[PDB]
DNA sequence: GGGGCGGGTTTTCCTCGA
């Protein structure tokens, strides 16, 4: 597995909305309970939603994938992911629903050996005989950090007018500047390999075949979310990102690193680490620690300078 | 005396609403979360109804609706309006400002009746012009 | 006996879902008496079921069994816990069903010695002559802190949409966050050991043998409760969890610390465990305490920094 | 794809003003999150949008485009970017509405036919069948470096408010997919002329930065002329997605370098190349052309 | 009582803003308030609504006889034309009613139960006439 | 003119008891004891038909059964069944429930109505099948 | 000068024994 928390510092931003009211865009909210020494408060801090950053991952797997040669779906190669829900989506693309029961694992390989979108991010399908596959990549809402009894966080209106020569053309824009965090997971031991139990089924071995290209294809999808090509309203309101910490842990037994909250939060996840390894009797753990805050690291770590490297090493 | 306060910062949101032809500062109020927004707006309104009072636009009167009510007069782009009622004192402004820092709540209740206010006497104007 | 007190600190949640109005999709909410300076209360509040801190446990134990070499049911294989309650499980398994009454405990080690997860978390079997088997490990609803006037707790709902490019795709989440606590139990001097009274069966050896096996596994499977591994829609909804206060409780007696709804319940519990093996004639109270708030404690207490720390300690 | 970052020193300026108060005129602020030895401090900034520099940036497309011979649309004309968005302009144009997503592709080309702005800077109509264009240049809000504990940045009142301050900015333009039609669809009668004319829009796109890189935009320039210098500024031209750090941090040249080889090296990149103009003596690093002015970076590009 | 006629009052206010937006969301919400904060949220929200109504003129006062006067409310929605008999609320029977509500919410769900059925009436009149045409 | 509204109230129970098939509404209200259960069941009655009207599976029609009846048209579950007669106006309601705060007796009333409107419907459906 | 449009959810299970 391989697991991540990263912080980001961003200033002057919206790219996550919500319903509108009158002429006023408004940016998504959320209440958070945070700690101070007088108790416990509630506060509406904005937020960012984590749909967005899936969408942004599957838009450049879908383009590595094309690149690389990998298949794609018909549907998936528009940037629209519906991916085989409805009865459409087959009937474009061309896959017999499911008979019973004993079929299903053989409607599952059809669908992946088709589209890499639905193999890594997980698919549906609804009727007679439902279809699951969970996703292999897991992340969350984009938090900023709850650190100390001061929010680092705020948001505020900003006033636009069009021009025109014969009056009858003014809006707001909610823009926020925030220290936000998150953390991802993914399994990459389970990709290309079929989830729905049954008997074995012919066209698996070129998912074994394929296996080794699309582990590569989704481990460098992670570079575009780690960058910071994600959400709408680029083209008048790009923000400033900067990348301030990252810890990166790659483990055979289930393991979540700390959030990205309080200021020591790498030596802890660390000792965590080696203790986990040692009662859970794993056999491979590997962390890569990327700081540019002069926080505490600790000892005996691997310390990397931009995020390419780190992408180079994990594919390695 | 809390509804009193209430009322009379309602009264400042509907007199600076209707000299200026903005609902921007009632909806600011109304959507409020913290003190910081509500303290912003109160200064804002203040501000605008203070440019009224120095152009003689917005005074204070008695009106007989048999007994005389202290009301606003408010002249807006050649339209006359009136509220009824007395705006907040600074201490009704300090007493607003420490309810709100136990609940911002009030800042949405004062801004419903502030919306209110201005809408009835909205309409009133209009009925008046189409007669 | 282990007993042990926990409090989370969650934020942006959604891990247990209810039935669904419209294109909305629900949070479970359960009423609580609350007591004010004023009186007594009654406020909705959104929980999470105990159900599924059950699953989560029994599929940690699942693949710690099967990493151990400790024998794992065929239907139990697969994450599916339908035990042996059913005459299909039986027929699948291939265990004859009881004939009469002196026969039970017959079929009870015949269940024993195939599955630990029987063994451990309990099994019903209903017919002529019904088997009962409780769990050893108990469990309960995660309900925020009741602590003061103000429940710190907030419930809300988000809108999404699904693109397309042809429209002829909406729908709503429930997004809670709060300050959860919950409490657990297990006791360990009751695995590998038959409940149903009766005479010596051949095959109590092989349980005797692994005995010491089961109940490590067991104590081990705490680790993904302690640590956060539980609940769904964790796909796009990864929630941030943080540990505040943990109290863990080792006794030879029956003992339950105090629920941690006060500032101050862990000076309490220490001195009411004190006292209780003073009274009850015990031979063995011990006690750990985490603490990251910085609240009181005590005075003789044994301090840890993480959960492994703990794990390892009731291991040996 | 053409990405850059800019660092500019402006003094006694009223670019962007905004809801005037009485009798006194607004200039834009904006909050901001600055880190310092004791903690974290939020400041309230003088800011510039990047509404006005699309506005500026079109109008300057526009006059090239007129001055070449290029068609413009009849709106577009005149300075009134309204675009293809409501019925009234589309009658004034003269162009029928779509029928239904069949046609869509169809209604977009024909508009690409009649406006390289709505070509360039994308657009978006509204009704029983959106069409939509995406913009192929981005670029955001004018902002003071956030370097040091200390922010360079002054806002006074004289009333009228004017401020001072060394700004920095980053834009970007995606010249591979002008003069492409973003609907997926079967081919319309209509993308030979497209195909022949892409070369001379790319060549105006290319052209028409000289207008931002050189400082004439903003408003209020008829009594409140600004004195503008440059500084620092970093291009990048590569095949790949990439973006050049803020100028923010003394050192950005040297870490956008490194970060430009290594992203090549991990991307399977073909072309990756940097032009760097260094007026205040900061560290650059090796292997980097320099130039003395921003013509000769346009002049290289457009060859 | 003065307390039905502020029940009937915020009725009317609640039946227009429904056949103008032509959207029972808000009215479903006033019926099934627990609280004064949904209340109070749903007679801001469908004020708005009238609002905008009456800038476009597509809400007006008027009279109609049904052999005195009556005051009435025309609404114009998606070339359907309604009439709602009776007057709207004054701000003083929406301060009145919010006290009502701190008391009892109760008298949400009669004013939500009366303003579905002006609504249900006014729209069952409509679509008999245009199925008669 | 109170047997009428009595009729009307009672098609509009068995209009929604035959599009929701449950007797649950019907048997709340002719076991009313209080004013607050036959308003509740008045609400839920008329929140069912209209999800019925703004799915189309609920409408007006006339039938000659030699004149044209009024009815009302109700697709269930893929049967269909016509109640003859109108659904109550707004004024039946209200002064269904001054007739309610009188005599809580005319919702037992109404309630047998329904009961019997929507038997007899239930009983020609299941013959018509059967035939 | 007080915006516009397209979307308001689809399966699957409704208790077993003394």
């Amino acid at each position: 597995m391989i697991s991540g928390s990263v912080r980001f510092l961003v200033n002057l931003e919206s790219l996550n909305g919500v319903e509108s009211i009158g002429n006023l865009t408004k940016h998504r909210t959320a209440p958070v309970v945070l700690k101070t020494s007088t108790g416990y408060l509630v506060r509406y801090v904005p937020v960012i939603s984590g749909e967005a950053l899936a969408h942004a991952y599957q838009a450049s797997l879908v383009d590595i994938a094309k690149k690389e040669g990998l298949p794609v779906g018909s549907l998936s190669s528009q940037y629209e992911f519906i991916k085989f829900s409805t009865d459409e989506a087959l009937k474009i693309e061309g896959i017999k629903e499911p008979k019973d029961y004993n079929d299903a694992r053989r409607f599952e390989v059809e669908v992946m050996l088709k589209d890499v979108i639905a193999d890594v991010g997980g698919f549906m399908y609804a009727g007679g005989a439902p279809v699951r596959r969970t996703s292999r990549i897991k992340l969350g809402y984009m938090i900023p950090a709850l650190r100390g009894d001061e929010i680092p966080a705020q948001l505020e209106a900003q006033f636009h007018v069009r021009f025109s020569n014969k009056p009858v053309a003014i809006f707001n824009v909610e823009v926020s500047s925030a220290l936000y965090t998150f953390s991802f997971e993914l399994d990459e031991d389970l990709i290309a390999v079929p989830s729905t139990f049954g008997e074995k089924v012919k066209g698996e071995e070129e998912l074994e075949r394929q296996k080794a290209k699309r582990v590569k294809s989704a481990i460098k999808a992670l570079y575009s979310l780690l960058s910071g090509n994600f959400g709408g309203k680029r083209s008048r309101f790009l923000p400033s990102m900067k990348l301030m910490s990252l810890v990166v842990t790659k483990t055979d037994f289930p393991f979540m690193p700390e959030p990205a909250h309080d200021d020591d939060y790498i030596k802890t996840t660390i000792m965590r680490l080696g203790k986990a390894k040692g009662v859970l009797n794993g056999n491979l753990a590997k962390a890569y620690v990327i700081n540019n805050e002069g926080i505490e690291v600790g000892e005996g770590v691997t310390v990397l300078s931009t995020v390419e490297d780190l992408v180079v090493k994990l594919e390695e | 005396e809390k509804e009193n306060i209430i009322g009379r910062i309602a009264n400042l949101l509907a007199v600076g609403f209707l000299y200026s032809e903005s609902p921007t500062l009632v909806d600011r109020f109304a959507n409020a979360l913290s003190k910081e927004a509500v303290t912003k707006v109160l200064y804002d309104v203040q501000r605008i109804v203070q440019m009224g009072i120095d152009r003689s636009e917005i005074a204070t009167t008695t009106i007989t609706i048999g007994k005389d009510y202290p009301a606003v007069n408010v002249n807006s782009s050649g339209a006359k309006y009136t509220v009824v009622g007395y705006l907040p004192t600074s201490q009704d402004i300090e007493d607003f400002l420490r309810m709100i820092e136990e609940d911002v709540y009030y800042a949405r209740k004062a801004g419903a009746l502030a919306m209110s206010i201005a809408n009835r006497i909205k309409l009133g104007s209009k009925q008046s012009k189409s007669e």
